[PDB]
């Protein structure tokens, strides 16, 4: 029961906007609007009792600019005992919050298409202050018991300093959750430790997310209260709001649909978007996909829709944009 | 052990 | 017919250049004196009907310093599909001129010996303005049929700015060829945007080469004209030439004589070239090689031998520099 | 017998140092407590004869920040030939003295517990001023022939100039022994050119080290002269003293302790350190562990634990220092 | 599958 | 060849 693996993805688009921050449009070939790339090695070790011995290395790839800036594993680099008991986890990787909510997104968290709760509203100066992963993080996640099942996980500051803030990159956080395979639900609640203009900064999140798979279809949904609390007084409070719908369509295929909107308090602004995606499967490692997304900002909104490695910008305050990808995703 | 790809 | 490799080369060499830029020599370790050093995964599955999905994923190695300034994938970074229509690549990788022109150097484009047609005759502030590889490339290979075949690509600039120039980086190029085994002729054309000194500037390069295998010995040869062309007027054209041949010797043994011409219309200069170069085999992974060259500047003509990882600068105008190098190549 | 190898080990901890520069404690996850995390991957090739061609190309893993600052094969990049005459390495690698004398550590050369002799005594400024890796080496290792066995390498300066000194990061150095099994003995002598301030100096290192194994504990012991000698004078001088056992403990397990001293002639200071180790097997691949160091500076001398990813910076003059580190060992 | 060096 | 892990 031990093995070693070396596996990956490269999914590269061609991709194009209708505007960019000077409200001119950008076209060009990107990247992950499918599934992340990524490069890893994972193994596992028996070693005896029911108890295991795991690694995990992956990092992100490039493939439009074959990872100019240097390959790394920042996506996961962990360590891990896994037995009865459940799991323990020592490295860098996404924190539980996030592990488990961004499950509910149907464009897998990643293109133009995904949930955009998980992001930095705040313009905090931490490192990972998009709630998704930590640094120096160590995770529990607890067996499956009747459906039921939760996971915990404290990231370490080590003192890392920001002007009044000097426990930057602290996480600590988990959630609960009953998945049955068709159900799944989940309530996650985290808090990280950041600097805004260099003022200490509690970055609060509570995240709800469900889904129903009926086989002909899957509705999934998320809520997310977002608030960067300065301990000085003043706050930047988003809430942001997802629903989906994904189904097969003839064998090979699947089409998804999802709509979001971000009420962003602090600027008395809200966002919509609403994203189509289709998934066209030549085989179970290859994938053609194309995804197609409108994002209206109103008022002093200015969020761009994120066509990673063409433009994921903003855009003018107000401003409707609209963005396609269309693109291969090969796993191996 | 040897290497397996990602499907095993 | 589904598999998935991990390959790669070390190639590292003692290297010396009799003379740098203050006319001092310096000697070293080096490396891809014979074989550019590489480490890199590649796949390919059958997707059934002649269609297969294929990645590559490769980057170079510096054995000398241990890749001190970090490991990526700028070599290749592709994902593709291909079938009897032939193959369509996404992501960094050559661009079809150099993949196919590059082909008749014997000295494989790398170590003090190669043809020195594909670099940055200008000063151009592009990314790739050696003409070799570009960003957000896509290419389309044709089968060959009958000896006739031809590859074409386009990059996507993606509006990369550099004073005047709003679109840095763009590759329009593509070739003709004919390879029946023995022989061998192409014909590359290209045009890429660039900048120089903060103004827009076009990249033109055509290339020919053509190479017979008689067995005993293999004649080959390119010709190529590169003109930046500043939007405004003024142009900075070269002219180079070269001619070379190789011969087995003793089985286990290759001897390699490659003479070039670097005519250089801006400052009215040439520089000629002559190296030998000897591989000796003790297996079909394993080398040992040596480099000798000689390479002549005249008038303003500053040209350097490219003896990676000791020195590979310019000399004093109109300088004579005389490089060495031996080393090992190792592939797995 | 030819062989490809992809392997590597992810150590990870919990770690704390009761006082860092400022006097306050720091703790969180840190890496490489009983082993040097890494990746790497090596082959050897059967030339026939009994010659051989290796290649080895190996980098640092952070687990805690999933290499945040890229990857890399710093720790070896070699390719080599060996065969009853010995073994012959081109790269970037431990210098041979280094690489021989470590093996006397009883901490592996890694966590908070080991020798510190091989460290940067003067704030040279030259890559490796540590003595413990060379760029641009060429090294050469005998046979073992009835116990004795030598190492001996060069690695090039290739001019490299800071000040006054234009041969930063040259190294001469090499190593006698006798190594039957349980006696293990060795003598290595070394030197490289670096600069501090500016100012060309000679960086000389002489160590002696030996161990025996009784099977029930092991006693091992290391002696070092690390002199900066500064070409227009002045000199810094350390004298670094190990003396360590081990022994087995119940099978599975394993207690280390290790006294040493460092006598810093430059600041006529000296400090002593005192490590307990313990290690737990739960495979060959797998074990926890843990280390406590107790570092005692007197006078001016500031030298901190090397907690790495937590702290490993100084301390306050003559103060006195605690660490601990407790983490898990996977090797793969 | 099982990953293969570059020569197969 | 087929790659094989660190303990063969
Ligand atoms: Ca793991
Ligand atoms: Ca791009
Ligand atoms: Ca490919
Ligand atoms: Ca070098
Ligand atoms: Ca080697
Ligand atoms: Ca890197
Ligand atoms: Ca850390």
């Amino acid at each position: 029961e031990s093995s070693v693996t070396l596996f990956g993805i490269v999914d590269t688009n061609v991709a194009y906007v209708n505007k960019d921050a000077a409200g001119d449009s950008r076209y060009g070939l990107g990247t992950s609007g499918a599934s992340t790339s990524r490069l890893g090695l994972r193994g596992t070790e028996d070693l005896g009792g029911g108890l295991k011995a795991g690694f995990w290395l992956e990092g992100e790839i490039f493939g439009d600019d074959g990872n100019a800036s240097g390959f790394n594993f920042k996506r996961r680099s962990t360590v891990s005992l896994s037995g009865n008991f459940g799991e323990v986890r020592l490295g860098r990787d996404l924190v539980p919050t996030s592990q488990k909510l961004t499950s509910y997104d149907l464009f897998s968290a990643t293109g133009i298409g995904p949930f955009m709760g998980f992001r930095n509203w705040a313009a905090g100066q931490g490192a990972d202050d998009n709630g998704i992963r930590a640094n120096n993080l160590i995770s529990y996640y607890t067996p499956n018991f009747g459906g039921f099942n939760a996971g915990f996980g404290y990231a370490f500051d080590e003192k890392q300093t920001i002007g009044t803030a000097d426990s930057v990159g602290r996480y600590i956080g988990g959630y609960v959750a009953y998945d049955n395979g068709p159900l799944s639900a989940s309530l996650g609640l985290a808090q990280q430790k950041t600097a805004v203009g260099g003022l200490a900064t509690d970055r609060d999140e509570i995240t709800l997310g469900a889904s129903y798979n009926f086989g002909v279809a899957k509705l999934s949904g998320l809520l997310q209260q977002t608030k960067f609390k300065r301990d000085i007084g003043g706050d930047i409070k988003t809430n942001s709001y997802m629903l989906g719908a994904s189904a097969p369509v003839g064998g090979v295929g699947e089409v998804k649909l999802q709509y979001a909107l971000y009420d962003q308090k602090a600027i008395d602004s809200k966002a919509h978007q609403i994203t189509l995606g289709y998934v066209h499967n030549l085989s179970k490692r290859t994938a053609l996909y194309g995804n197609l997304a409108f994002l209206k900002n109103k008022d002093a909104s200015t969020l761009g829709l994120q066509a990673k490695g063409v433009y994921a910008g903003g855009v003018q305050a107000g401003e409707s944009q609209t963005g396609v990808q269309v693109g291969i995703r090969h796993a191996f | 052990d040897n290497w397996q790809n990602g499907t095993s």
